[PDB]
Parts: C-alpha cells; structure tokens; sequence
C-alpha cells in the first residue's frame, strides 16, 4: 500500500491499466515512465486501528529522569536495572500494558499475561 | 382488619365491645348494612390500587384524623372495660351524614 | 421469515385499531370482533398463498342506537384500503363518488404511502361529506391505550351549551387543543366541539376538565 | 397562587447544582424549550410474555438499532482482477465455483471484510446482507459473498459496464459504507438493557418488587419503536417531551412534562407541593401547544401590551 | 428441471470428489437423488430459500475445514432431516462452533451496560420505609459559607431524602 | 484516643493494599473489564469506590469511638450544627479530592505535579488526603484541597446568576 515514486521524477506512480494484456502499469503521470506493479492490492483503508503502543523508543530513554525504575530483569541480559512507562498511543480505549526497557541490553520487553 | 360478620361465625364480634351487641347478633339489617359498607371499602380498594400503581400508602391530605381521635381518648377518658354505647346504625349514618357536609364547591346544578 | 410476515401481522393490528376507532366514535362493533386472532384474519383474507387483499377487507358500519339517541345526526360511516402504495386521482375521485351516491357523511380512507396532492386536493369537496385520511402506520398502534393518554369523550352541543352558562366562560377562554392532534385526529371532531378529559389526578384521584377544538 | 406557585419553584432551584444533562441547564432546556437534546434517551418495556428472556431482550435489541456498514466492516481493499470467472487471491476459488453453478463487467474487484462477532452479535447472517445489496441495485452490481460457516466473510462484488474506474469504486464503497441500512430504526444509537424491577401486586394481594428487563437507548424516534414486536406499546417512554407531545397528544405531553420537571427538581431538595408544580405545567400548556417562557413565547399572546 | 439436473450434477461431482471414491456409485447417486427430492420439499423451484440452502449444503460439503464431512454424508447424515436442519451454525466444524458460542457469549456481556452500585451504611433509617440499609454522597451545593449537603439515598425500597 | 487512631491508619492501609493489588492487576493485562464501561473507568471506579468506603469505615470507628461527653458530638446529636462527615475529616481522614467526578487529572504531561515520577496511579500521587485536619496536610494534598475548593467557588458564582435570571 506503500507509494512508488517515479524515478525519473520524483512523483508517486498512478495505477492505470493495460487494456489488453491486463497489467498493473503504475505509470507516472509528470513524465512517461510506465512501471509494473507486483500485487494486484492497489487501495488499503484499515477502518479499524490498533497500533502504536510502543512508540518513540530513542536509543537514549535512559537519560531522561522523569522515567519510573523497578527491579525486573531483561530476559535477554537479565541486568536488574530497567525503565518502564505507559503505553503511548493515547487513545480512550488503551490499556494499562507497562512496556519494560532495559538500559544494558537496550531491549524492550513487556508484561502481558494472556 | 375490616370485614365483620354478624350472623357467620369466623369474624363475629367479642359481644363485649357494645352492650347491646349480644341481642344484635342476627339481625338482618344491619347485617346488610355492614355488608354494603365492606363492598364500598373494597371498591376504594380497588380504585386506590388503580390510581396509585406502586402501591405509596403515605400520602399529602388535608386535615389530620390520627392527632384528632388521639386527643379525642385523652379528652373523654376511655377505658377497657365499659362497652360502648355507640350503635352501628348510628355509626354508618353519622358517616354518611359528615360526607355530604363536607362541602368545596357550592352550587346546585348537575354540573357542580 | 421475510417481510411478508411482518406485512401481515402489521396490517392486521391496523385493523384492530381501525375497528375500535370506530367502536368507541360511537358506531355499534361486537366486543369479540376488535380481538379477530391474526391467523383467522389472514384465512379470512389470504388470496393464493400470503397476499391480503384490501380491497375487499373495507366495511360499512352504523351508529348505535345509543350515540343515536343523543347525537340526531350520524349517518352511516365506511372505511377504505387502497391497495396502491401511491394514492390515484382517478381511485379516490371513484371513491368519493362512491361516497356521495351511497349517500355518506364520513368517508374512512387509507393510504399504504404518500398521497399526491391532486389527488388529495378535493378531499374537502361535497360538504357536508367529510373525508379523513390515515397512514397504517400512523394506525399500527392505538394511541388511546397507552398510559400516558387519559379518558376522552365527547360534548353534545347542548351539554356544552349548559357548561357555557354554567361556568360563565364564554366560548374562548377554555384551554384549546388543536385539529392536527393524534388524539383529536383519532376521535375525528371539528371546529368548535369540546372534550370532556376524565385523568387520574393525585390529590382527589379523579378530576375533570375540558378543551375546545379550535 | 401563581405567584406562590412561581417563588416557591423558584427558590429551592438557587439551591440546586450545577452521562446525563442534569441541574440548571437541564431545567433551563425543559423549561424553555429549545427542541434540543443533549440526552434522547427513551426506555423501552418489554412485553410483559418476555419477562426475564436475555436472549429475547437481545432480540428486540437487534431488531431496534441502527446498523450501517460502518457497524460490520473490519477492513475493504480494492483489487485488479483481470479474469472476470477466475481469481487471482488464491482463496476466493471455492467462493467462485459456489456462484457459478452476465460477463461484460470491469476486470476491477472491489473486496470487504468482515467481523463475526459483529454480524452475529445482531443476529445479522451475511447472507441476507449480500442479498440485501443485491436487491439495493440488481442493476449495476454483481454481488458474490461467502458461507457464513467460513473463516473469513468476504464480499465481492464487481461493476457491470455497457478507464478511471479507480475513483469510482472510491465513491461507491464509500457510499456502500455510509448510506445502506442493515437493520433497525434510524436515529438510535447503541441500546443498553438494565435489569429494573416493580412493586407488582402480588397474587395474593400484597406487593413485590419482582425484577425485569428494560431496554434503554441513546437517540430519540417514536413512531417506529412502538411499532417493533415484542414490546409493550403501552408503557413506552421518553425524557423529550416535546416529541411525546407530538405522537401523544398535549395531554400526555403535559403528563410527561411534569413528569420530568418533578424529577429534576427532586433529584435534589425534594419538595415542593405538588399543586404550585401543577399550575407552572397547566398554565405552561393551556394553548393546545406547548409554549415555552421565552421573551417571545409566552409573550406573544393576546394579553395586556403593559405586562 | 435443469435446476433439479444442476443440483444432481454438482452433487455427483462433490460426492465423486471425496476421499471415499464411493464404488457404490449408484447408492451414492441414489442419496444425490433422494437429496434432490427432500431438498425440493420445501419448495421444488418456487422460492429462492430453495437455492439458499443450496447454497448452506454445497458450500458446507467443500469446505474443508471439514473434510470428514464428506465421508460423514457418504456413510449416514440421512438428508431429510438435512432439509429441515437449517442448522448450519452447529455443524463443520466443531471447533468453530465452541468459537460462536464464546462470541455470543461475550456479546450478551457486552450488551448490558453501566451497574454503579450506590455503597451504604447503616446509621440512618428510612423515611418511607423505614429499615436501615442507607447510602449517601457527599458534595457541597450553596454558597461556602454552608459546609456539605450529606445526600441520601435509601435501599430497602428506594426513598431519597436529606439531611442538613 | 491511640489505639482507635492506630486502627484508622490500618484500615487506611489495608485500602492502599486492595489498590495495589487492582493496579497489579491491571497492569499485568487481565481484567474483567467491566460492561458498560471502557477498562480505564472500570479501573478508576473500583479505585475511587476502594477509597471512599475506606473514609466510611474510619470515619464510623471514630465516631463510634467518641466519648459521649465530648462536645461536638452532644452539638451533632442535639440537631443544630456539625455532621458525621465534618467529625469524620476533622479527626481520622480527609478523603480523596474531587474534579467533576474524575479524580485530578495530569495536567502536566503523565503526572499530576512535578513531584513524582511519570504514570502513577497511587492514590496519593493522583490526590487522596490521607491525612486529617488535626494533622495537617502534606503540601501536595493541600494544593489538591485547593483544586476542590476553588471548583466549588466557581460553580457558586455561576449558578447564582443564571438562577437568579430564571427566577425572574
Ligand atoms: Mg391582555
Ligand atoms: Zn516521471
Ligand atoms: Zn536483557
Ligand atoms: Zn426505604
């Protein structure tokens, strides 16, 4: 669902159609250029999302102060600092999901218990 | 708490509550008397049950019974011994005879 | 099921609410008839396999001996379904005419859906012949039986008078009600008449009042 | 006595407060009204034959609200499918052979996805949803669907022709989307039942507060609702008064308005008598229509040009 | 009876397609043709329920998930009770049934909405009823000059009063 | 009197307790998410219930305490002035503050005043006054008091107003 812009001149390719070989031609408009497409997916709308609860991970959340510490273990270097926080996609309808970084392994990691 | 019978056996008056109750007990008349009353006080009943679905007994009314029949026995001193010399031809007159004198609207016409 | 089921079982409760319409306006139906059960209904009016048929369904009725003796004038009544969903010029012109040769005052129609204004133009002709007009849906559920709605019931025009003299109003000063009620739709009066309104108050219970039509 | 009626509303409304629109504002609205909502609400009685029925108290629930596409579509992707008898997803071949068992039609699938759980949570089988928009169009529209005992439900449909044939797939699954009704009346919202109860009589003469079922909504419409099976026709319900008048009749209507009126001033500081509370009702509706106290409502009547 | 053929036909053919190639091939011909008689009962090409159930029968039997459904036909499932089954919704299969009835079952959790409970004391009695079970709130309403309202709520039956 | 007021900070503890534990819950993703409601407010309802029953029970073992010869409650149960509530947040435990209903809000971002860490729950971060008025009240609670306060203030000054043009 990702745009393709012509190479030849930075604009998204448009999905127009071969007439009698039945092709997916996303062809730029701007210039001439013609290009092939892989998958006959062209639109995508997504009515419902649920994405983004880990966002903005910065190689240096550490640093901060304002982060809460506990004392569970990274289960991947197991070094008993770590700093966890909320989920970040504020919506109404999230959840109380704590996602667990550690400093040493730099590794995310959460909690659910389904 | 209501229903009294007189010639029947089940909801016979204590004959000690009137003096002259013993002599009573059979007549026909007022028999019918206190019978017709009991269908009046049950027709209230039902007309009640229909205006006041839940069923709420308390109420806003205008003038007090309870205060006035209370001092009424603090007044004339009753006791637990003398029957009563009230009658019930004369109670279910009197009754009768205080609704129609109650009075809110004058007048003299069907209407009113 | 499909919508046949629903078609039906909704044009038999209009029926319902037709008849006692009619009952309690003061025209003479027997207490069993305004409780026909659905399934009697539809073997008294299924053609081929599900399809009622209105055309036919349509009935004369007649005053009470009773609303006789204290209204004079009430001629017979009669009702109508047409069967269009659109409401024909031609249909009702038909209909009216039927109306003024069998000679009636009140003419019962009913539309399945709108009503062009051709052919509802000449409703208020030939007086002093009246025509009302309902939707099913407007029918599928008597207003009157809902708790809300108190009793109502209808003045003679004497009674009315003496109401006049006796409370010394005259004749604008009564609280109104307007034409285009359901519940003064649903007795069909006019201009100028008044309904005693019998409710169920809360400090005497039962408690009188009165409206004009106007 | 209308002037002790007034004041003696008036005061005990200084002392009052400030979901549900409650307080002042809501006093302000039912006693000035402004046709406006802010809370529709309406409860809705069951037929008493349904006394403690969930299943059947979930019916009328599914009969009674509104649903559109947006209430059923999890996801829609629009396809190049060149073969107007054949499909390039590999899984909708079985779906292909099921509908054939009429060609000249743009090689462009439009496809749509599906929830179960919202579909049978309203007891909607997508298979009267498929034929209900082929019965919407039968014209313009091949519509081919699923089995409802599938894994996945998916719809797929194509447009028959007699280019750009992007923008318009566009607009028709956008209208698809917005504007076809699946079941139920317009103008209601998510529907709640609370578990009531109601000092009944009881059989032997005394009272009981046998429990029941209510259905209880978040929009407003009458003259469908009362129309729905399996309801008490009778005993329905609605805060907006206004439109109580209007089905009802102004005597209902001014029922329903005291109704409301003693309930917003006995939420809190409960009481006063009832007949001042009676007048304000009667003298609100003594013109055959409701008439609110505005600087024109009741002002502009046949009344004296000093006052 | 071209439907009454096309039926017939995709019968034989999904029959023929299972894993039990049946070599009694006119028994299985003869289910197809007793299927087509108990299928047309209901209507015999007069209402298109005929091809909805068609439709439930044909789609149910390629399915796959089930496949067993194919020799569960081939060896009982005698089909006029499958005519009047309409009962596609607890069949092929099992595990997607458990999965409906957990749907349904958290949908009529769902339905039912907000049940604020109004905690309680003791202290106080009713003003109508006149049992202890009281409940109340507290928030301040006037002017400061006043503390709080002290709101109550009765239980037993109900009653709302107040006290200074 | 010691030991009742030892028993007040008990019952207040065991109350944080059963909201560590919710918040445990929580956090550890299985809640009966309660219907009708979105998993936040069920969260928030069985918190603020927690605490207020907390208040109840403290306030009742007070005043059940009180010696009959103390004078605000010969005051309180001779009629005129004073209330159980008012001996109840004089002596064992204000309660928690109130902002329409909600409890206070992280008006800076993830906290409610920059003296915690960020996305806490706990009661005393978020704003209860465990404390009493004999005590005294930790500067926080007391600037929460005063969100309560001034919330009652402007909603006096509005009403008076409009109810006064209603009237009219
Ligand atoms: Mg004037
Ligand atoms: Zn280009
Ligand atoms: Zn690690
Ligand atoms: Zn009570």
């Amino acid at each position: 669902t990702t745009f393709r812009f012509c190479r030849d001149c930075n604009n998204m390719l448009y999905p127009r159609e071969d007439k009698e070989n039945n092709r997916l031609l996303f062809e730029c408009r701007t210039c001439s250029y013609v290009e092939e497409a892989g998958s006959p997916l062209v639109y995508r709308h997504e009515l419902i999302t649920n994405i983004g609860e880990t966002a903005g991970v910065v190689q240096d959340i550490g640093s901060d102060p304002t982060l809460p510490r506990s004392d569970r273990e990274c289960p991947k270097c197991h070094s008993r600092e770590n700093v966890f926080f909320q989920s970040q996609q504020r919506r109404k309808d999230t959840s109380m999901v704590l996602f667990f970084v550690c400093l040493s392994c730099s590794h995310i990691f959460t909690s659910d218990q389904k | 708490r209501y229903r009294v019978d007189l010639l029947n056996t089940d909801h016979t008056l204590d004959p000690s509550l009137l003096e002259s109750g013993s002599e009573i007990l059979g007549d026909l008349k007022l028999q019918v008397l206190l019978d017709e009353e009991y269908k009046q006080l049950v027709k209230d009943r039902k007309f009640l049950r229909e205006v006041f679905v839940d069923g709420e007994a308390n109420w806003p009314l205008p003038v007090n019974i309870r205060r006035i029949i209370q001092n009424a026995q603090q007044t004339f001193h009753i006791d637990h011994t003398k029957p009563s010399d009230l009658t019930i031809k004369d109670i279910v007159l009197g009754v009768k005879d205080l609704q129609e004198n109650l009075l809110v609207l004058r007048g003299k016409n069907e209407i009113i | 099921d499909q919508e046949n089921e629903r078609n039906i079982s909704r044009l038999w409760r209009a029926f319902r609410t037709v008849k006692e319409m009619v009952k309690d306006r003061g025209y003479f139906i027997t207490q069993e008839e305004v409780e026909l059960p659905l399934e009697d209904f539809k073997a008294k009016y299924c053609d081929s396999m599900g399809r009622p048929q209105r055309k036919m369904m349509s009935f004369q009725a007649n005053p009470t001996e009773e609303s006789i003796s204290k209204f004079p004038d009430m001629g017979s009544l009669w009702v109508e379904f047409c069967d269009e969903p659109s409401v024909g010029v031609k249909t009702m012109k038909t209909f009216v005419i039927h109306i003024q040769e069998k000679n009636f005052q009140t003419g019962i129609f009913v539309y399945q859906n709108n009503i062009t204004p051709s052919a509802m133009k000449l409703v208020p002709s030939i007086p002093p012949a009246t025509i009302e007009t309902f939707n099913e849906a407007a029918l599928v559920v008597n207003i009157t039986h809902h708790e809300l709605v108190p009793k109502h019931i209808r003045l003679s025009s004497d009674e009315k008078r003496e109401l006049l003299k006796r409370y010394r109003l005259k004749e604008s000063q009564l609280p109104r009600i307007q034409r285009a009620d359901p519940v003064a739709l649903y007795l069909g009066l006019k201009r100028g008449e008044v309904v005693k309104i019998i409710r169920k108050s809360e400090t005497s219970g039962r408690y009188a009042s009165y409206r004009i039509c106007m | 006595v209308g002037v002790l009626a007034a004041q003696s509303i008036g005061e005990p409304a200084t002392q009052m407060t400030l979901k549900v629109t409650s307080g002042v504002p809501r006093l302000k609205e039912i006693l000035n009204v402004a046709k406006n909502m802010k809370t529709p609400s309406l409860t809705v009685y069951l037929e008493p034959g349904h006394a403690a029925d969930q299943e059947q108290a979930k019916l009328i629930r599914s009969a009674i609200e509104h649903t559109t596409l947006k209430s059923v579509t999890i996801a829609s992707e629009i396809y190049y499918d060149p073969d107007p008898r054949s499909t390039v997803i590999p899984e909708d071949e079985e779906i292909i052979q099921l509908h054939f068992s009429f060609d000249q039609q743009s090689p462009w699938l439009l496809r749509l996805e599906l929830d179960r759980a919202a579909m049978n949570d309203k007891d909607l089988t997508m298979g009267q949803v498929g034929e209900r928009i082929k019965q919407t169009f039968k014209n313009d529209l091949f519509v081919i669907w699923s089995e409802d005992n599938d894994e996945k439900l998916i719809i797929r449909c194509r447009v028959v022709r007699p280019a750009e044939e992007d923008h318009m797939l566009k607009k028709i699954e956008n209208t698809m989307l917005e504007n076809i009704t699946l079941r139920g009346v317009e103008n209601i919202e998510r529907v709640v039942m609370m578990k009531y109860d109601r000092k009944v009589p009881s059989p032997t003469g005394e009272y009981v507060k046998e429990p029941e079922w209510v259905l209880e909504t978040d929009g407003v419409n009458l003259s469908e609702v009362m129309t729905v099976p399996g309801i008490d026709p009778t005993r329905i319900y609605t805060n907006s008064f206004i439109d109580i008048m209007e089905v009802l009749g102004i005597e209902a209507g001014r029922a329903a308005l005291y109704k409301e009126v003693y309930n917003v001033i006995a939420s809190d500081g409960s009481y006063v008598n009832y007949r001042h509370m009676a007048l304000l009702v009667d003298v609100m509706t003594t013109q055959g229509g409701l008439t609110s106290v505005t600087r024109h409502g009741f002002n502009r009547s046949n009344t004296g040009a000093l006052m | 009876h071209k439907l009454r053929d096309q039926v017939l036909k995709a019968l034989y053919d999904v029959l023929a397609k299972e894993s039990e190639h049946p070599p009694q091939s006119i028994l299985h011909t003869a289910k197809a043709i007793e299927s087509e008689m108990n299928k047309v009962n209901n209507c015999d090409t007069n209402e298109a329920a005929y091809k909805a159930r068609y439709r439930i029968i044909y789609s149910n039997v390629i399915s796959k998930n089930n496949p067993d459904l194919k020799h569960k036909i081939a060896n009982g499932d005698i089909t006029p009770e499958f005519l009047a089954t309409c009962d596609a919704k607890d069949l092929a299969p099992a595990p997607l049934k458990q999965k409906i009835e957990e749907i349904a079952k958290q949908n009529l959790y769902n339905a039912q909405g907000a049940t604020i409970e109004r905690s309680v004391t003791d202290r106080f009695t009713c003003g109508k009823c006149k049992e202890k079970k009281v409940s109340y709130y507290q928030l301040q309403t006037r002017s400061a000059d006043e503390p709080l309202t002290t709101f109550c709520t009765c239980e037993a039956c109900g009653n709302r009063w107040k006290f200074s | 009197d010691g030991p009742t007021m030892r028993e007040i900070t008990e019952t207040i503890a065991e109350a944080k307790k059963k909201v560590l534990d919710v918040t445990k819950e929580a956090q550890a993703n299985l809640l009966t998410a309660k219907h009708g409601m979105t998993l936040r407010e069920s969260f928030e309802d069985n918190v603020v219930r927690f605490l207020n029953e907390a208040r109840d029970k403290a306030g009742r073992l007070a005043e059940v305490n009180l010696k009959d010869l103390n004078n605000v409650k010969q005051m309180v149960m001779a009629g005129s002035k004073g209330s159980f509530i008012n001996i109840a947040q004089m002596s064992a435990c204000v309660g928690q503050q109130s902002v329409e209903g909600k409890r206070i809000a992280f008006g800076f971002v993830d906290r409610t005043l920059p003296h915690f860490s960020k996305d806490d729950y706990s009661p005393e971060s978020k704003g209860f006054v465990e404390n009493s008025y004999l005590r005294g009240l930790t500067p926080q609670e007391f600037f929460f008091h005063a969100m309560g306060g001034r919330e009652g203030l402007i909603d006096t000054a509005v009403k008076t107003a409009e109810t006064g043009y209603i009237q009219r």
